[PDB]
């Protein structure tokens, strides 16, 4: 790893790769081989844009005592899930999503900010997630959801998708997995090579 | 020190190569900095890279 | 100082007489992903020192990005001065360029 | 000239548009180079959609 941090032999032959390019980068298939090199430098945080996240429902759901949708009491809700975004500066901020459950195959999702000091808890229902008779998810399953400011910076606005979601009686309910293509910023720690030749950092 | 107070000295620098097995040595268990060997590239103890 | 601004200050520690910094010697303002935009150079002066001339030279501040970098670290620094010193070794790099040391 | 062997039985692009970003909405991407006037490459992603 010479001085300009290119992987090259004990001579001074550069090392040659197919490049990869994007974000999150991938390795271009056909591209034309070029040096392989290994940048120090950091990369720029990249804001929140497709938030996912399943659920296991279940079918014999009662419906809330207390019918005045809120956040405070957690009578309110029927499931409550978290996640978590990023502004454009690498700050983090939580986005809570609750479901209720007002009949069967219908759902009530109701989005909120708490990282936000100017956030006031709304009632406004985000979307309905419609189900199958059997507890498959009909529509409805494409939000938008914009966060606020958090000292000077501009929110970011991310598609948030409940895909592949089934309400089918798994005794309680619980979120199978939440994910996004957002991430903090950071500072190269390690790198390595897979067993495929696919240079790996870290 | 002798009144329950303490103070600091300075701090270890530890200077991380961009290139190892390229430093040359040049006496005891000691090496220099060199070309296709990288610059000092300080650091203090704990942070990210050492 | 705000959302986005910083004030940058200076101070040689060097000068027996020099004087606490009463105002800002430049201000860095940041665009909103974290980019920095204004008070990217600014004329730095300082005194001088057992009868030498001092020494007004530019500093910059450029390619300086504030991004919730988890704490506050300088990631480098840079100039073109040194003091004077004399001749140790020569060598001859790989590409024939004789330099000394 | 890409001369290039598709598979039969792979599935139609889950995302109906066509996106250029994830690999969800395409079925097979690939990559030639082509050569200007300047003698400045330009790289030709080809795109492949059942």
């Amino acid at each position: 790893l010479d001085e300009n941090r290119n992987l090259v032999n004990m001579q001074g032959m550069q090392l040659t790769g197919y490049p990869a390019t994007g974000t999150p980068p991938t390795i271009q298939q056909g591209a034309n081989p070029a040096p392989i090199t290994i940048p120090n430098t950091l990369m720029a945080a990249k804001s929140t844009t497709t938030a996912s996240m399943q659920i296991n429902l279940n079918s014999t759901d009662p419906v809330p005592s207390k019918t005045p949708f809120s956040v405070s009491d957690a009578d309110s809700y029927n499931k409550k899930g978290t996640v978590t975004v990023y502004d454009s500066q690498g700050n983090a901020h939580d986005m809570n999503v609750y479901f209720v459950k007002t009949k069967d195959n219908e759902w009530a999702v109701y989005t909120h900010d708490s990282s936000d000091p100017a956030a006031t808890a709304p009632t406004t229902a985000s979307t309905t997630l419609k189900f199958n008779e059997n507890g498959i998810l009909e529509s409805g399953g494409t939000v938008n959801i914009t966060t606020g400011t958090i000292n000077g910076a501009t929110a970011a606005t991310f598609s948030l998708s409940f895909l592949n979601s089934m309400q089918q009686n798994t005794g309680a309910n619980n979120i199978v997995a939440t994910n996004q293509n957002g991430y903090k910023p950071g500072d190269l720690v390690s790198y390595q090579i897979n067993n495929d030749g696919t240079v790996v950092g870290n | 020190y002798s009144n329950e107070q303490e103070q600091v000295l300075g701090q270890i620098v530890l200077a991380n190569f961009a290139n190892n097995e390229g430093l040359a040595s040049q006496g005891d268990n000691v090496w220099a900095a060199t070309q296709a060997s990288g610059v000092a590239l300080l650091g203090t103890a704990g942070s990210g890279n050492f």
